[PDB]
């Protein structure tokens, strides 16, 4: 029978920071979720700079004076200026265009790695210490160079908005790293979301490679 | 006697500095980590001290870099120097007149200021002011005008105000260290709110760095200015009683000492107030405002009024003087070196100068001004490093060769083929470490992304580098004794050039267009007019 179907994506604390909703037969609706890479971080990883903020808490940082409100008291001009000396992280508007330049660039990117739900023989990957991406060849999905894929995974991630498109978003003080995560054929005849899976996503940078947990998971009800 | 050459360098050297460029730099280039970029700039100025110890020592007769170039090394260079140097005076005195007439104008109150404002617009502040400093232009004028009627800087008053700024850099410090919290260099999106509304503010990533080590890097090319005037303890002139010991003790003393005060007082500056909320018309006395202390802002206005005089009166009074000194060689036009017979002084070189200094004050911003007289230093400094670079390995005066005549020369002392040989390695030496900086500067995201042909060239750059310098290592070094030398003659002034040219490289395009133009002016001067009646023709 048709239920209320929820889709949540939730931080590395699993709790709900993103979700969405239908009317939809339980196991049949399989939409494309698009949370926020910032929202996984709420919460999260003191790297991100959102460990001390809310599930749904507003984009923190101070209006760009780029944005469509245009100038204002205590606007940033940090929107305009050359971001190569900026940390990609979500703790200001130009933070999140430096996220969102790092998750586009070519040579940058970010990768995505199974937790619980993967097989046995990735015990070496790693728990959520490592993101489960303790080496290559762990990671599954993401935009990076090497695109990689599996056929067991049960989701994909991608970005979602191009870097022009978000570009303005981000001016706009707006979160503006939305994910595109869809559901694979795997996903799609798993049937274990209502215990939820959990994934890791790393930054791939000249770095440390910083990165966050985040989860998914299934709740219904009675329409 | 030690003792003297050190408190010669640290009352030559300018402290008037910290007081304009600590919340120019803190708040636009560097954060907090302006401590940091003070000690670089620090270190580098003590390489180009130590090799003014040597520039000094080859010239028995004392005076400026222009004189020593122009006796030892030959009439283009010295030219060179002497433009950068009439550079560096005219762009200090516009400098500190700016910085005298900020501080006077946020003491006196905003309408004395909002008079400008209200009939005066440049309206292109990419190239120009976004603010014209008319009084600046009045001090600017007041002070030719004493000048031109001989008014010369008094020593006695000189040392008071060197005084009263000491006293107040200490009280500075010892209110940074009371008012101030640790938690300004640690200030994240929370603090990001500042109180007065003001627009297009630089946040940055905040904390301790906020705008990373190539902002410090850029504040420390921008602060190696302020380290200028230590060539008194290279240029003491009087006899030392063990030169080549006590001159580069006192040298390094005295830059210390000059770092230990501009740390101190950056640090009280960057702990009491944030550093996107610095005040750049006037960081002092606008922090001490944010902190209750108020009334503070009377002593600094006391001691900055001061020290800022110092500063203003010791660039000013030299800078006729080279212009003085150029014209009579026929380096610059003759008509700067006539002298009136009315003052004995030369009227015209310095209506000259003071016009140009009060049209850059008036035209152009505080900071640009500040970065158009560190590259034009810098450029002296790296000059002076490699004339006494060349000069170690040439014949004492009055093309083919063979690879074992050149790894491996067997004369004891410089032959014309060892100072040919280091003419040639020094040229092509400093070509490599412009190239090095090039990449490292406008390559350096491609190195970080390892692209072959930035890697390629970085590593081959730096190894032909080594290669050179290795030749010159080999060649002999001449055996005139000297009152002071460079230690390691070899590495050491390659690394002040290094340094020095890696600093200009950290500077803005409009510092670099500003400073060609320069040049290109002074470059049209000499091959106009001053070779053909330079007083050695
Ligand atoms: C179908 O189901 C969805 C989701 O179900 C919700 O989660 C389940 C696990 C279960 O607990 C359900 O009981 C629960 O409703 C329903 O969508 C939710 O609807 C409620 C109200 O009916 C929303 O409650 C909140 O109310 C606040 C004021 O009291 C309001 O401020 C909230 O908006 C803000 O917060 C939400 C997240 O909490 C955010 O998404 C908003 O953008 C805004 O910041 C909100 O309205 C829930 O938030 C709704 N969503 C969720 C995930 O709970 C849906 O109504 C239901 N439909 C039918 C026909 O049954
Ligand atoms: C006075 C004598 C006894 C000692 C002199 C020591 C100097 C030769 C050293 C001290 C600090 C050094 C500097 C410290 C840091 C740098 C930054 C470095 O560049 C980077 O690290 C860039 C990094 C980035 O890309 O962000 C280039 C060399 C330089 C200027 C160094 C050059 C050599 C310096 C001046
Ligand atoms: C994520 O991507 C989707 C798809 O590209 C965006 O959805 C589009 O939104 C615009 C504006 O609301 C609509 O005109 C399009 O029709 C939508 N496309 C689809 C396929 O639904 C979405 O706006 C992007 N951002 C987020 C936060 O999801
Ligand atoms: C920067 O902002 C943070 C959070 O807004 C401040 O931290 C709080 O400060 C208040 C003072 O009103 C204290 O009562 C809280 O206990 C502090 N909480 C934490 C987690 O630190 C911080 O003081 C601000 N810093 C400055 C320099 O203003
Ligand atoms: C803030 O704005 C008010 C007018 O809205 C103005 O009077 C005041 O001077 C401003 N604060 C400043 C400039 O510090």
């Amino acid at each position: 029978q048709v239920y209320n179907i929820t889709w949540e994506v939730t931080n590395g604390d699993r709790e709900t920071v993103w979700a969405i909703s239908g009317n939809h037969p339980l196991w049949t609706w399989w939409p494309v979720l698009t949370p926020d890479l910032c929202m996984l971080a709420l919460s999260g990883p003191p790297h991100w700079g959102l460990e001390y903020q809310a599930p749904y808490s507003s984009p923190p940082g101070p209006p760009c004076c780029s944005g469509s409100s245009g100038s204002s008291a205590g606007c940033s001009r940090d929107c305009d200026e050359p971001l190569t000396s900026l940390t990609p992280r979500c703790n200001t508007a130009w933070n999140r265009l430096k996220l969102d330049q790092v998750t586009h660039k070519s040579s940058e990117g970010f990768y995505v790695c199974p937790g619980s739900h993967r097989p046995r023989e990735a015990k070496s990957c790693g728990g959520p210490d490592s993101f489960y991406c303790a080496s290559w060849g762990c990671e599954t999905t993401g935009r990076v160079y090497w695109k990689p894929s599996s056929s067991w995974d049960y989701i994909t991630v991608d970005n979602n908005l191009t870097t022009s498109q978000a570009v303005q978003v981000c001016k706009d003080n707006k979160w503006c790293n939305p994910l595109a995560i869809q559901f694979t054929n795997a996903g799609k005849q798993v049937t274990s979301w209502t215990t939820g899976h959990y994934w890791g996503l790393r930054l791939y940078v000249s770095g440390r490679d910083p990165g966050l947990t985040f989860g998914i998971r299934l709740r219904y009800q009675n329409l | 006697n030690t003792y003297d050459l050190v408190a010669l360098g640290v009352g030559s050297t300018l402290g008037a500095g910290v007081y304009v460029l600590a919340g120019a730099v803190a708040r636009e280039n560097a954060g907090p980590a302006i401590v940091i970029s003070f000690l670089i700039a620090a270190l580098a100025s003590v390489l180009a001290g130590l090799c003014y110890g040597e520039f000094g020592a080859r010239v028995p007769k004392t005076g400026s870099a222009y004189l020593y170039s122009y006796v030892t090394v030959g009439e283009l260079w010295a030219f060179i120097t002497g433009w950068n140097l009439i550079l560096s005076y005219i762009i200090g005195t516009s400098s500190v007149a700016r910085a005298w007439s900020a501080t006077f104008d946020e003491l006196i109150g905003k309408p004395i200021g909002e008079f400008s404002r209200q009939h005066m617009a440049l309206n292109a502040p990419g190239v120009l002011a976004q603010t014209p400093d008319i009084f600046a232009v009045i001090i600017i004028i007041i002070l030719t005008g004493l000048l031109t009627l001989g008014v010369k800087e008094s020593a006695m008053v000189n040392k008071i105000f060197t005084c009263i700024n000491v006293l107040v850099l200490c009280f500075i410090v010892v209110s940074g260290f009371v008012k101030g919290s640790i938690k300004n260099w640690q200030l994240t999106e929370k603090n990001f709110s500042c109180n007065n509304n003001d627009t297009n503010v630089k946040y940055g990533e905040g904390g301790f760095m906020p705008f990373g080590f190539s902002g410090v890097l850029s504040g420390a090319a921008t602060c190696f200015y302020a380290f200028v005037g230590f060539d008194c303890i290279a240029t003491t002139g009087e006899e030392v009683k063990n030169p080549q010991k006590a001159i580069p003790v006192g040298i390094v003393a005295s830059l210390l000492i000059c770092f230990i005060a501009y740390f101190g007082v950056s640090a009280a500056l960057t702990l009491m107030m944030p550093y996107f909320c610095l005040d750049i018309d006037s960081p002092l006395p606008g922090a001490f405002k944010h902190q209750g202390w108020e009334e503070a802002k009377y002593a600094v206005a006391i001691g900055s009024l001061c020290a800022l005089s110092t500063s203003l009166l010791g660039s000013m009074f030299p800078m006729p003087r080279v212009i003085y000194a150029m014209a009579e060689d026929g380096l610059l036009f003759k008509f700067l070196a006539k002298i009136n017979n009315r003052t004995k002084t030369p009227v015209i070189a310095t209506v000259t100068s003071g016009a140009i200094a009060a049209v850059m004050a008036f035209l152009f911003e505080l900071k640009d001004l500040v970065d158009l007289m560190s590259i034009g230093t810098l450029l002296a400094y790296s000059l002076v490093a490699a004339c006494v670079l060349v000069l170690r390995y040439q014949p004492e005066q009055p093309e083919k060769f063979s690879l074992k005549s050149i790894l491996s020369p067997k004369n004891v002392e410089p032959s014309k083929f060892s100072g040919l040989i280091v003419n040639i390695s020094a040229g092509l030496l400093a070509a490599l470490i412009i190239t090095v900086c090039i990449v490292a500067v406008l390559g350096r995201e491609a190195l970080a992304e390892g692209t072959l042909w930035a890697v390629f060239v970085m590593t081959g750059s730096v190894l032909l580098c080594m290669l050179v310098t290795g030749i010159i290592w080999r060649q002999p070094e001449s055996k005139t004794k000297l009152s002071f030398k460079v230690p390691f003659v070899p590495v050491l002034p390659v690394l002040s050039i290094f340094v020095n040219i890696y600093l200009m490289m950290q500077l803005d395009q409009g510092t670099w267009v500003r400073f060609a133009v320069w040049m290109l002016i002074g470059f049209t001067i000499y091959f106009g007019y001053g070779i053909w009646h330079s007083e050695e023709a």
